[PDB]
């Protein structure tokens, strides 16, 4: 039989869903040298490329459907052994420019994930490639350039037999998108950040070991004869003090072998190394489980009198210094069987009930940590 | 008139452009790049081109999208000249893209023996959900370039833009940018001794 | 955040369904002689082989699916001047041997489909690979060697330009 | 599908009041409407598949049969076809008009695509002509005025 | 006073006009008809008359009736000239038809040694529902000439006039026109080298 | 400042005067009689009067009774001279009638080298139930007289009255006149050849 075809099942817009079988659009493979200690960027790509080889359920899919309605799905595999410490890095961008900043401080500003394949054996997440939209198509992310990094954070705290590699998952899941658009609202229920805050490092051995992270984040994070700024940190430089509710992401980067205790507190500057009675101040303590990776830090209202200056002059004196920051002391003392340092990544997340206090005129560049 | 109104509001300055040295005497101009902080003058003239890092001008060249009004204020400083002899001018041309059809945003023109200010404002609005990325080849997106020209580089000694983001701004979006290099402003008086 | 994957939605042995969209895994082009009496065999080949180039959005999922669970439908489209006549068929069959017949009396005995380019514009069916299951798989059209055929039953009554 | 400043024309361009009027945004979108006709003979006969797909497609493409299309034939008497794209098939707004010494490449806005799907035919020497015109657009939505752009690519 | 406004909005150029070359020294002047986009110098001076096509521009020449008002911003260029020499001026007539009667609608005079900018609105307002169809003879309809005149065509160089439409506008009926030839901006720097 | 507020409206030219030619050089002026139309210098000093039949101009001279605000626009053109020479100024006095004892209504004093406009407005209220019969023995109501001085006749060349109705005037009563002798605008350049 003849039939009329202008009317079929041939004009569907509507966006890929199904099971993470037929989502599986992309799978890339992305090795790990037998040795690096910290910055190296283990892959670099536009996201839109990642599809180029691939030809799964999905894939096909995913090209020709002009616009998705779900979050992408990236998951890696990777794992190693109990005696061993890393740290990886996914964290995706709008868009780069130039000889842009492979650093970490520079890509986690938008969606990222972060993990140790040393204690949890495979890390995924979900993101939006359009940061203000609740739409996108694979010609978009194609075009405007968004661009995907992987990069470890921190080396190995032993190294492996051979080189190893992470696979991807990359898949369209059914979750709506949605939008994250910064305001300049002074009084914000939430704002984030995702202000990397260091990677802190102590030594093995009884050394008596303290470290200060500027609550001043302004302006944007050290380098030499330049600064170097991701889209938040340098928008909430906007305003010239600041106050609410901080949230942090402490995660281990060492190989659990590596034992130490940390203990947390909001201080200020003048604080001598040889000081002892932190304790004394309100802190939280913090260990680390043969397996546990994250451990997630709340410092209420109440351990800030008022607002502070969101950035201060960089030639200013460690005593003179009048903003808090966030400590971090080693409680007892870093230890383990193996040669290695205990690494650990502080990221302020996010501000709960900011408030920002008046335009700030500016100020050039920032303290160096 | 005579009295001045109170002209407020905090407009820290993002880019600055000095005319060439002598002997030069053509007429010559210079384009700014309000959105990525980029400057470049007409011809491989030598004028004194400096990008400051206001906390405003950060986050335009580190937000990939965009959205709402800026508002500008260009400020013309001249090197001291007998006011009867004073024939400069300053032609600002506000636009999309340089490509020689697309035609002028805004136009002004003025001539200011010794120096004057202008203040205007532009509206970013884009395609996405009211966000316009920078030049991004998505929609043919463009970018608001400033070209200001001066008749007698002799007389007017540089260009003072100045930008602040008005309250309905809104951005989100990173893009990774290199490291940027520690600019800091000499306005102070050229002091030495 | 981490997760348990040996329990994900990865065993998913169900057959294709959606829209002729993502149904649609093959798309042939035949071509026809600008003269054909009768007996010409437009085009012969394996079933499974009509995949070979093809890559649309049901494409990869056709061959990866270990069991099918629907007919195929194939659609011929092409339309000539009304004063002008010709007689084509689509023809499946389950297997061939040797030097067979090409003839239409041969193949239409299995799932077939006639028609006339010249009066209804396209014509289409839908038939099933497995003659005697309810199931079939990419591979299975594949070794069982199902060849399909093409063939004009009467030529031209006029000739096209 | 950036239809601003108007059509082409050699060393001209020439516009009516309509389309010279939608120029006055920078960016829009709305729900397309179409209307194609069929101006050959109704012996001419064949069969073409339309879509909306970027610049950047090659000739050579073939699959353009897995984006979302509408496939078109004809009647002997049939004269018109309605063609409908919803929001659906635009992720986001696009430029009115885009620089004429743009690369078919680097164009980043939609295009309605007429395809060939199975082959033009007839028993007389004749060229299968049609006329496609944007009648209206539901559901307008302009964004930002639009500074211009002098003159408009070829077609 | 020495501050200035806030001056938004995009006001694309339309229509632009220079004075005759050296060694014209009579004063002259240039009508502009706003409506249609037609440029005549009053005598056979030698004037440079260009017509742009601003997505504005075109509408109007493209709409048989339209209604509501139109912003207008006119800017003066003048050549470089010893400030204390000028003695230049310029006497903008804003009128319905040049016929002799009809009286000026609004009527202007400003004496800026180098150069300036003077804003206007006038409001298009028809017998039919509210429009006024450019010159038809059905109501004897009018349309808008703005004619503007130079003291000394030396000192002044140029009438720039650039239209904004405002929110109201509203017109309907197209006119055919013949194919527009493709008109491009000359500001750029006339840099050759 | 260096940008110009949009200043609307139709504003047709009803009454304007030239100060008399070369070699007069004293100090001279002249007044203007809103409401009735009538112009009459200082002395036997030769200007060049002209009145005009706008609109406008008719309805008031053909009105007894008016109530409401009027706005006016001043406007000064000067003959060409070199900038930097400039001394001359111009004192315009509104009043209400020129016997000797009646004290301005307002006062404006102005220096512009080359030519300018000044627009203000007064307002017609009177006796009866709010009109004012111009100068009518009544109530021994008076008029509206504007006189304008220039202080060097050389360099001002003349005054131009420009005058706008606001919506909230009202007229009643019409008072016979002679036939209206056809006067048309000389503005356009005085061009012949």
């Amino acid at each position: 039989m003849e039939q009329n075809l202008f009317a079929l099942s041939l004009d569907d817009t509507s966006s890929v869903r199904g099971s993470l079988l037929d989502t599986k659009f992309a799978q890339t493979r992305v090795l790990l040298s037998k040795a690096m200690a910290g910055g190296d960027v283990l892959l670099d790509e536009y996201l839109y490329d990642v599809v180029n080889g691939q030809d799964f359920r999905a894939t096909v899919a995913f090209l020709r459907t002009h616009v998705i309605t779900g979050k992408i799905k990236v998951t890696a595999t990777t794992n190693i052994s109990d005696n061993s410490g890393c740290c990886l890095m996914l964290a995706i961008n709008s868009g780069v420019r130039g000889k842009y900043s492979t650093d970490v401080y520079t890509i986690c500003s938008q969606d990222s994930m972060t993990w140790n394949p040393g204690c949890k054996k495979n890390f995924s997440f979900t993101f939006n490639p359009n940061p203000c939209g609740d739409s996108w198509s694979a010609e978009m992310i194609s075009r405007s350039r968004v661009r995907m990094t992987v990069i470890c954070v921190s080396g190995w705290t032993l190294s492996p037999t051979t080189d190893v590699i992470a696979k991807l998952d990359w898949s369209i899941v059914n979750e709506k998108c949605e939008p994250t658009i910064y305001h300049l609202a002074d009084c914000q229920n939430w704002l984030p950040l995702n202000r990397w805050m260091g990677k802190l490092t102590f030594p093995q051995g009884v050394t008596s070991e303290v470290r200060r992270m500027p609550l001043s984040i302004g302006g944007g994070a050290g380098a030499t004869q330049a600064f170097l700024a991701n889209m938040p940190n340098s928008w909430i430089s906007m305003w010239r003090y600041f106050r609410g509710e901080l949230h942090f992401e402490v995660t281990k980067m060492s190989s659990p072998y590596i034992k130490a205790t940390v203990t947390f507190l909001i201080a200020f500057g003048n604080l001598s190394d040889a000081f002892g009675f932190y304790e004394s101040f309100p802190h939280r303590i913090v260990q680390f489980a043969e397996v546990e990776e994250k451990c997630t830090l709340v410092f209420s209202q109440q351990e800030f009198v008022t607002a502070w200056s969101t950035q201060v002059n960089p030639r200013t004196t460690l005593e003179a210094d009048g903003c808090p920051y966030l400590y971090a002391i080693i409680h007892d003392s870093t230890t383990g069987t193996i040669s290695g340092d205990f690494n650990l990544g502080v990221k302020l997340v996010g501000i709960k009930d900011f408030c920002g206090i008046g335009s700030n005129p500016g100020i050039d560049g920032s303290r160096l940590l | 008139g005579p009295v001045c109104a109170e002209a407020s509001d905090v407009y820290s300055p993002c880019m600055i452009a000095s005319t060439p040295p002598a002997p030069f005497s053509d007429v010559t101009a210079v384009t700014f790049d309000l959105i990525n902080g980029k400057i470049t003058p007409v011809g491989d003239d030598n004028w004194n081109t400096h990008i400051y890092n206001p906390p405003i001008m950060n986050v335009l060249r580190t937000a990939a999208w965009k959205s709402g009004t800026i508002h500008v204020q260009l400020n013309v400083r001249g090197a001291g000249v007998k006011r009867a002899d004073w024939d400069g001018q300053v032609f600002v041309y506000l636009r999309q893209s340089m490509n020689p059809e697309s035609y002028d945003a805004r136009t002004f023109v003025i001539s200011q023996p010794g120096s004057a200010m202008l203040n205007f404002s532009f509206d970013i609005i884009g395609p996405n959900s009211g966000f316009e990325f920078a030049e991004s080849p998505w929609a043919n997106q463009t970018t608001w370039y400033l070209e200001c020209v001066a008749t007698n580089p002799r007389q007017i000694q540089q260009f003072e833009v100045n930008m602040r983001f008005d309250p309905n701004f809104r951005v989100a979006g990173n893009i990774l940018m290199p490291p940027f290099p520690l600019s800091t402003e000499t306005p102070p008086l050229l002091k030495f001794r």
